[PDB]
């Protein structure tokens, strides 16, 4: 931070050069910012997560993930419901 | 470069808003008014809110 | 691999870098989404500092940003100007309307997603996506172009 | 070899396939760049029965569902046979380009194909391409065709302009289909 | 800030001084250490041709003083 | 009350002084010089450009971004498949199916949001009686395919598990206005 | 020789750039790409049809005014004459009649474009 | 050695042109409260090279209605003529020393319009024809006064030789006695280079892209390279005619350094002007030149014939 | 504009399509500190207008492109269906906020800019001055902002507060029904118009008694304005037509719907 | 804000305005991005008596 800069330039992040096994020396993007810092960096609050940490919940991701589009980790949609109609299964044994 | 006739052909952004609103509740139709004069969004809302 | 393969790979990087660094979108915008595109060009985001410059001619454009709703009456014209861009060319679909019809998906007059008309490289969600969200998608297109391997694939043919 | 590991395989045998992105009508149309069109024996000893690309694909897609297609060999040919001379002349008639044919022995022609074949990009022609242009299509006998798969062969005369209009100069761009005299056909 | 425009300007400025400077130096190198002679009129051309003829080496710019007479 | 924008037509006589001032203005381009002065004054102003993506545009806790499905502090899902969000969705972007869970709970088996139908209006999160579906703060989720934007329940619950720390803090900041 | 040499190099450089630009890139020719541009819709006619010129009279006036300056461009040599008064009168008369010609065309509305 | 001298003119001028594309985009940006290019290289200094490499790697257009010979010739002619305009420029010593160097400039510059005319016609599209016919009107507008403006100035020079202008201004800028002609000359060079507020042959808000609308890739780059080279040329010419850089026979490089500084400044005002004004209507450019510049240009030509006679100030022939 | 998008996003969460004004009031109350930031923006904006006026207003090139371009007479403007600045540019003294006021427009002071020549230049001057009069209204809104609730206290129309929804049985029922069925509107029809920034913006809304509109016809001011482009462009060049499209101030979301 | 006094004079003179008094860039004059919680009032129908819906 530098609060002498005008609003918009008064906060910034220097991204890591490696995240989740990806080389980010040149390939950085906004999705690398984890949720606790995303709130501070977008000025949704004045309080950084160092002095104002978020609530701890057991189900919250411990490892942030950036945008994984067009990688083997990309999301692929699918129907989450099970089969509705059930076919009759013909007998295995013959009939004469 | 003298203009003898202007024939404006429109409908290239006709999206059938007015028909779609007939299938919406009054609250559901409100956001369609943001997207009319989408440079004066809240004024469009205000017109529809006053009418309702 | 070999030194001929190494040289080919470095050439891919160079030509890829040139196209990354000088992306010229068409002056082409359809509805409210185009307003946020103006805000990406405006001073706060200043797309021109990344090398992104609007040109009105499809012959002088590299990217089409489909910024708004695509109607049936507009669809042939959009296809025409896409076809008249020289290659290599890219398409960015911007906003729910272009992405899949959005609020007007069920209309008699609307194309349910511009990817029924042109191939799409990046889909930017939102209604409208913010100027920043669009900028993020443009930077995602650049990284996609960074991954192109056309010369390596030519060498291995 | 394919039938030795997949004995029920459907085999599709098309003649030369014409269409917007073909290497057949576009190939001969592009002979204009060399001013004169060589043809072995002037194209009077070669018979071609070219087939439309959308007919082949339609037949291929019909063969994915046809119960009677399994294990068979099909020959996908167009309706009409042509001598290579009249076919090329028709192509130049449709492009409205000056057609200047001249005979060239095959051994000289193959050598030119080898030279063009040295391109490290996509060769404009090869020796094999020259050989295939001058092999006659085999006369139809026995094998089922496109009609057996529910496809009526499209004549070259109906579709050639969609391929060949881009090979015209501005003077002839708007010339219609009927201004070009159709090619003469053979029965052998 | 505006002074970030200057790197491009300095490159422009250097590129626009080279032609003038390089031409002046190449002239002196190829004209015996002197300015290249300007023959606006036929009289000046005549003097150059006479200078070339008396030079002994077929170069107008090699000058001959009183040591030659 | 009204005012005239271009009625300054109190035509008067012209002195030599004013005629010369008019002459100087025409012949020496003085108002065109004032235009150059204005653009020159901007040249020496600090530009308003931020250094995206190292810097970001300011946002507020109310910002409507990528959707998520939330939990109670125990880990139990908040959504109880009431379908109020589905009913109100002006784009019909939500598709829901539900049945009794193995423990008898009223829970969804399908919860889909077509992100390419959605208009990001926030009506779902207003309508939800249990703060289950929310629009989170994320706006950087552009994809390379259309299919990646057809979110199912697993995706939406992962967004909730991914973004809850920021989502919870934004709700704590705004819920008294709701 | 030198002027010929540099202009040939200028021609040579321009033609090399054209050859590179036409033979280096990957091509993909098809009809819709190469059709003339007109904002996404097809042209309704040829671009080779007559295009009216509303400033045609100014254009042919320019032909005469261009020979007037040709008569003025020897003035740097003419001011060297001993016959200074004659030269000055000829130059003054030449400029004045050209001004009167422009003044007449101006008052006849010859500089106004046709509608 | 003469071939090395050609390189040390052409190559630096082409680099100066490339970086003027960068300077324009940054100066325009900062006047618009933006930054302009600052990523592609340090402070954007590789952005011109990226644009150049992109364009020459792009598919060049082969439109079907086009008459192809003139289509190819026009951009080739454009860059040739732009480079040729530099060979007689004395900085302070020219590559080619011409007796009638000013008349060479006018003839070469006047042939340059045909690249616009033929490209627009050859493209055989409506928006390109519109751009070509605006070029016809543009030349009729400014060419009527540009040579008379030059004529009056050169009655103090005494010749058409560019190198003589250096000696004419040994003690004083020609700006001082000729500032009214300098003002009219400056507006004429904007129109002559098709620059704003007279950027009418391209005028993108009206004709999409005018004369070059059908042009892509490397052929398009030649028109752009020719336009930016001409902007530098016309301002360098304005510098030598009216702003006589300081000349000392024993310090030629002092002239070159001073010439560059003034030429850089005059090129900056071209970019400054573009950022400040709206566009003229192309009939209004004709009226500006024929009903304002031309009367004053004719009066001042008569005045500058009159001046050396009644002050006994005729310049020398040689 | 980017700073004003932040006011939109701070009240509604969206920079543009806020959906913030609803029948019954507004969706949420202003966040604490928003009025101060609107005041900070407002006190500098007139200088931003002055700079733009410095570039254009007296510029002879700008005047050459807009003066006597697209002249429309008062009578034609009325018969062609024009409204807003397309009337006031021709001297017609009409503005719905003064003649047919809505919300609290009869409680604020401002002037209506009136043109004299009916051309593009006069309409540009009217719009510049309308921005200055908007600042004048904004200042009064900031000082006169009253306390209290921000939507009608009538839970058959406006949804109840979330805390009530989660405590009281009536509030939950009314919340449930308002977000599913919606409120029923008694049968009838109204033509309602406001002075939108582009002109009179109208809705002819027919209710059949149910919770869905039977018919909603939208009156876009630009629909009549564009229909008058051929009339306004007579005896003008292609470059003038580019100016006249701009002078009508046209958005095709509203013309096409 | 960080312009030197020389540049401030230059841009003030060039524009004809006092730009330093009305900068378009925002500094510390704006609201804090965290605020105290609100407590909003209730409307006129929040009454425990004399509030029958049929009268309103
Ligand atoms: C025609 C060209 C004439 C050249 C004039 C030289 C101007 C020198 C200069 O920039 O001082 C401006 C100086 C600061 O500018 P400002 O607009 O008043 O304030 C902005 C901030 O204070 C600016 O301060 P800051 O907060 O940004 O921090 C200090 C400032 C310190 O940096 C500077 O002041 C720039 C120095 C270069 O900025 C930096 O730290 C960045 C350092 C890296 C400089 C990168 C700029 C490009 C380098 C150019 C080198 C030339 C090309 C070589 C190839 O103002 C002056 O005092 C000008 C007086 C005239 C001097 C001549
Ligand atoms: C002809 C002109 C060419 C001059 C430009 C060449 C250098 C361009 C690359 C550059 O400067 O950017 C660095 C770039 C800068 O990183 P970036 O472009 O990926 O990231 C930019 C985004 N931010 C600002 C967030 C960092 O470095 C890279 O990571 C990309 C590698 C490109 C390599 C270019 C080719 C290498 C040289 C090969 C020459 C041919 C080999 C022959 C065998
Ligand atoms: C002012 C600027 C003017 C100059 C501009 C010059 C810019 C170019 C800078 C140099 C880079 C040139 C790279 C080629 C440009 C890209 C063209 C293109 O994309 O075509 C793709 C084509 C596509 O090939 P394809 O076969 O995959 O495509 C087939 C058909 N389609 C497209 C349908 C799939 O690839 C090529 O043809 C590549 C040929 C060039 C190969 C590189 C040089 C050979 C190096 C071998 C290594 C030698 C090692 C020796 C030491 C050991
Ligand atoms: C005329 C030659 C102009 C050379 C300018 C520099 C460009 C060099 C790279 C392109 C070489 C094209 C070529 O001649 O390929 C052989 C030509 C094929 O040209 P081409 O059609 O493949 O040209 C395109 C080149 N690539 C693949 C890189 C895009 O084959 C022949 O032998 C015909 C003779
Ligand atoms: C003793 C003997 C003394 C004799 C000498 C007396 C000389 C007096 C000085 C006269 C100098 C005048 C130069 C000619 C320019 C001019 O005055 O023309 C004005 C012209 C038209 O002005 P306009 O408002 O359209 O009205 C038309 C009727 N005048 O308007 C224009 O030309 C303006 C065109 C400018 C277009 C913008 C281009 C950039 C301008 C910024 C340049 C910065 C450098
Ligand atoms: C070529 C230059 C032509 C002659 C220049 C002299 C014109 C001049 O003096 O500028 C005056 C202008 C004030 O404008 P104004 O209010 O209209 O003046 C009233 C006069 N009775 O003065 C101003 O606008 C104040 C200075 C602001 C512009 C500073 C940049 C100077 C631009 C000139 C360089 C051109 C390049
Ligand atoms: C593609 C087309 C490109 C065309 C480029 C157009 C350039 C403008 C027109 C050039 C014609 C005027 C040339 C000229 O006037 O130079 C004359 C020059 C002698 O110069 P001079 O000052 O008289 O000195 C001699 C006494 N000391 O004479 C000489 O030094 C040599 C003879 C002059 C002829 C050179 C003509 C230019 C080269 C044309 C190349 C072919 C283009 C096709
Ligand atoms: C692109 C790269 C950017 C340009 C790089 C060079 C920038 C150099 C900046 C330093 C310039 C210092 C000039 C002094 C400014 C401060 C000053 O003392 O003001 C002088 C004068 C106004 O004086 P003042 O008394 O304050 O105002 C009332 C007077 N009646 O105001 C003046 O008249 C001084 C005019 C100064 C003009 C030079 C600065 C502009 C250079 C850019 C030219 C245009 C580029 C396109
Ligand atoms: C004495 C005569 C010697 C024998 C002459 C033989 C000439 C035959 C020329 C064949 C054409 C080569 O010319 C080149 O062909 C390629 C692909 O073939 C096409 O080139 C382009 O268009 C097609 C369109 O689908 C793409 O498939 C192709 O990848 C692309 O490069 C053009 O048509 C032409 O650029
Ligand atoms: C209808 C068209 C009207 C426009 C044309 C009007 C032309 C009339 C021109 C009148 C001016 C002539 O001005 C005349 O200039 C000459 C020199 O040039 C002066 O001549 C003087 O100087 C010259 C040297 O040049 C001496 O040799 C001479 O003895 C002496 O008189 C005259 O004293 C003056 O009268
Ligand atoms: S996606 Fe939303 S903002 Fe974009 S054009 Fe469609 S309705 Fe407008
Ligand atoms: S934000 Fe609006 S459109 Fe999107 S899912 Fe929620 S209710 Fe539906
Ligand atoms: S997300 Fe909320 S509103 Fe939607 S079904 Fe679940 S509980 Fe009901």
């Amino acid at each position: 931070e530098d609060n002498k800069q005008f609003f918009g330039r008064h906060r910034w992040v220097i991204y890591t050069t490696e995240m989740n096994g990806k080389n980010t020396f040149w390939d950085v993007d906004g999705s690398m910012v984890p949720p606790e810092w995303h709130r501070w960096l977008h000025c949704m609050t004045d309080d950084p997560p160092t002095t104002n940490p978020p609530t701890a919940r057991k189900f919250i991701w411990t490892n942030h993930k950036f945008n994984v589009s067009a990688t083997p980790e990309q999301y692929v949609p699918y129907s989450t419901t099970r089969k509705k109609i059930h076919e009759w299964v013909p007998p295995s044994t013959p009939y004469k | 470069e003298m203009v003898r006739k202007c024939d404006p052909h429109i409908g290239l952004l006709h999206r059938g808003t007015e028909k779609l609103i007939e299938y919406k509740t009054y609250l559901q139709a409100l956001p369609y008014f943001d997207r009319l004069d989408y440079v004066s969004m809240m004024c469009n809302e205000q017109a529809y809110s006053i009418a309702v | 691999r070999s030194r001929a393969e190494y040289v080919v790979t470095k050439l891919d990087d160079l030509i890829n870098w040139a196209r990354r660094s000088s992306l010229w979108p068409m002056t082409f915008g359809l509805a409210c989404c185009a307003v946020e595109m103006m805000h990406m060009a405006a001073p706060r985001y200043d797309m021109d500092r990344f090398g992104v410059v609007f040109r009105a001619s499809p012959r002088q454009a590299d990217v089409m940003i489909v910024a708004g709703t695509l109607t049936n009456k507009m669809a042939p014209a959009l296809r025409k100007v896409y076809d008249q861009m020289p290659e290599p060319r890219y398409v960015v679909s911007m906003g729910s309307c272009a992405n899949g019809g959005g609020y007007y998906h069920y209309s008699y007059s609307v194309v349910r997603g511009c990817d029924r008309i042109v191939p799409v490289d990046i889909y930017v969600p939102g209604c409208p996506p913010t100027a920043e969200a669009l900028l993020y998608g443009i930077l995602q297109l650049q990284r996609k172009i960074k991954r192109e391997q056309k010369l390596k694939i030519w060498y291995r043919r | 070899e394919v039938r030795s590991v997949f004995p029920e395989a459907i085999i599709i045998r098309p003649s030369d396939i014409f269409g917007r992105e073909d290497r057949f009508l576009n190939h001969f149309a592009n002979y204009r760049w060399f001013l004169a069109v060589p043809l072995v024996s002037l194209g009077f000893k070669t018979v071609k029965q070219p087939v439309y690309v959308a007919d082949v694909s339609k037949g291929i897609v019909n063969a994915t569902k046809d119960p009677d297609a399994v294990g068979k060999t099909f020959a996908f040919t167009g309706p009409n046979r042509y001598l290579l001379f009249h076919l090329v002349k028709y192509i130049f008639g449709m492009t409205h380009r000056t057609f200047i044919p001249y005979p060239l022995p095959l051994f000289v022609y193959s050598w030119i194909g080898k030279l063009f074949g040295l391109s490290p990009f996509e060769p404009w022609t090869t020796k094999d391409k020259v050989e295939r242009i001058h092999i006659s299509d085999v006369m139809p006998t026995d094998l089922p065709g496109l009609e057996d798969l529910g496809v009526q062969p499209t004549p070259l005369e109906l579709k050639s302009i969609e391929v060949l209009r881009r090979h015209r100069t501005y003077r002839w761009l708007s010339s219609e289909i009927e201004e070009t005299k159709p090619a003469k056909t053979v029965n052998y | 800030m505006w002074f970030e425009i200057l790197p491009g300007l300095a490159i422009m400025g250097v590129c626009l001084v080279i032609p003038g400077v390089s031409t002046a130096y190449i002239h002196k190198f190829t004209n015996g250490g002197k300015e290249k002679r300007v023959a606006r009129v036929q009289y000046q051309w005549y003097l150059m041709e006479r200078d070339r003829r008396i030079s002994g080496v077929n170069r107008y710019y090699v000058s001959k003083g009183l040591e030659n007479i | 009350t009204y005012k005239y924008v271009n009625k300054k037509e109190q035509e008067s006589e012209v002195d030599m002084k004013s005629a010369t001032d008019n002459a100087a203005r025409i012949l020496m381009w003085t108002e065109l010089i004032r235009g150059l002065g204005m653009t020159l004054s901007y040249l020496f102003r600090e530009p308003a450009t931020i250094n995206y993506p190292f810097e970001k545009g300011p946002l507020s806790p109310r910002f409507r971004g990528e959707h998520a499905l939330r939990r109670y502090p125990s880990g139990e899902e908040r959504c109880i498949a009431c379908k109020l969000c589905e009913a109100i969705c002006p784009a019909q972007a939500i598709t829901i199916e539900a049945e009794p869970r193995a423990d008898g709970s009223r829970r969804t088996t399908r919860y889909d949001i077509d992100m390419t139908k959605c208009i990001y209006c926030g009506f779902c999160q207003e309508a939800c009686p249990v703060d289950a579906i929310v629009e989170g703060p994320n706006f950087e989720f552009s994809t390379e395919t259309h299919e990646e934007l057809l979110y199912n329940k697993e995706k939406l619950l992962n967004n909730g598990d991914k973004w809850e720390a920021e989502i919870a803090a934004n709700i704590q900041a705004d819920y008294l206005y709701r | 020789m030198n002027l010929y040499t540099v202009i040939f190099i200028n021609i040579l450089l321009s033609l090399t750039l054209i050859l590179v630009a036409f033979w280096l890139p990957q091509m993909n020719l098809y009809s819709e790409k190469a059709n003339p541009y007109e904002c996404g819709f097809d042209p309704t006619s040829s671009a080779r049809l007559p295009f009216s010129m509303k400033f045609f009279l100014v254009a042919i006036t320019f032909l005469l005014f261009d020979l007037e300056i040709a008569l003025l461009l020897p003035l740097p040599w003419a001011i060297q004459t001993i016959k200074t008064s004659t030269m000055m009168i000829m130059a003054f008369i030449l400029v004045t009649i050209l001004s009167l010609g422009l003044a007449y065309e101006w008052t006849q509305k010859g500089l106004e474009w046709t509608e | 050695m003469f071939f090395i001298n050609i390189l040390t003119l052409l190559v630096p001028i082409l680099i100066a042109m490339a970086f003027l594309t960068l300077v324009e985009r940054k100066i325009l940006g900062y006047m618009q409260l933006r930054k302009g290019p600052n990523i592609v290289g340090p402070y954007g200094i590789l952005q011109p090279f990226a644009d150049a490499m992109k364009l020459f790697m792009k598919e060049p257009m082969r439109p079907l209605t086009t008459s192809m010979s003139l289509f190819i010739i026009a951009p080739t002619l454009s860059l040739t003529l732009a480079l040729s305009l530099w060979v007689p420029l004395p900085m302070p010593h020219p590559l080619i020393n011409l007796n009638l160097g000013i008349l060479f400039i006018l003839a070469t510059s006047s042939l340059s319009v045909y690249s616009i005319l033929w490209s627009g016609w050859a493209s055989n599209s409506k928006y390109s024809l519109f751009g070509a016919l605006r070029a016809v009107a543009q030349t009729i507008s400014y060419e009527v006064t540009m040579a008379i403006i030059l004529l009056s100035v050169l009655l103090m020079n005494g010749s058409y030789s560019l190198q003589t202008l250096i000696t004419t201004q040994e003690h004083m800028w020609l700006l001082l006695p000729a500032w009214p002609m300098a003002m009219m000359w400056f507006i004429s060079t904007l129109a002559e280079t098709n620059r704003a507020p007279f950027d009418l042959t391209e005028g993108e808000s009206e004709l999409v892209s005018g004369f070059n609308v059908e042009y892509a890739a490397g052929p398009f780059a030649l028109f752009f390279m020719a336009e930016y080279t001409n902007i530098i040329l016309m301002n360098a010419l304005t510098t030598i005619i009216f702003l006589g850089p300081l000349y000392y026979i024993n310090l030629p490089e002092l002239y070159s350094t001073n010439f560059m500084m003034e030429a850089l400044l005059l090129s900056s005002t071209f970019l400054w002007i573009r950022a400040s004004y709206p566009r003229f209507r192309y009939d209004q450019l004709m009226h500006l030149l024929w009903k304002n510049f031309l009367p004053l240009t004719l009066a001042l030509c008569m005045w500058h014939i009159s001046l050396p006679i009644f002050t006994a100030g005729v310049p020398p022939y040689m | 504009r980017e700073k004003m998008f932040e006011f939109y996003e701070r009240v509604s969460g969206a920079r543009m399509h806020a959906a913030y004004i609803r029948p019954g009031g507004v969706h949420q109350d202003l966040p604490l500190g928003l009025l101060d930031d609107i005041y900070e923006f407002s006190k500098n904006f007139s200088l931003r207008i002055d700079e733009v006026e410095e570039m254009l207003t007296n510029n002879r090139i700008w005047r050459n492109r807009t003066v006597d371009i697209g002249v429309v007479t008062a009578e034609d403007a009325l018969n062609y269906g024009f409204s807003g600045v397309m009337l006031r540019g021709s001297g017609i003294q009409w503005d719905l906020r003064k003649t047919q006021p809505y919300d609290v427009y009869d409680q604020v002071e401002f002037d209506v800019p009136i043109g004299s020549r009916g051309d593009c230049y006069d309409r540009y001057l009217c719009r510049v001055e309308e921005m200055r009069q908007s600042l004048r209204i904004i200042e009064q809104c900031l000082n006169k902002m009253p306390p209290g609730e921000i939507k009608v206290d009538d839970a058959k129309v406006s949804p109840p507060k979330r805390a009530e929804m989660k405590t009281s049985m009536e509030s939950l029922i009314h919340h449930f029904k308002l977000y599913t069925e919606g409120y029923q509107v008694p049968p009838g029809a109204t033509y309602t118009a406001i002075e939108a920034p582009k002109g009179e913006f109208g809705v002819y809304l027919v209710s059949d008694g149910s919770s869905r509109p039977y018919r909603c016809k939208i009156k876009a001011p630009g629909f009549a304005h564009l229909a008058g482009l051929d009339k306004m462009s007579k005896g003008h060049m292609l470059a003038d037509v580019v100016a006249i499209i701009g002078t009508q101030d046209i958005v095709f979301g509203e013309i096409d719907r | 804000a960080s312009a030197t006094r020389v540049i401030q004079k230059l841009r003030n003179w060039a524009s004809g305005q006092d730009l330093q008094a009305k900068l378009q860039l925002r500094y510390q004059e704006i609201a804090k991005r965290t605020q105290p919680p609100p407590k909003l009032p209730v409307g006129p129908s929040h009454k425990l008596s004399n509030n029958y819906y049929c009268t309103r």
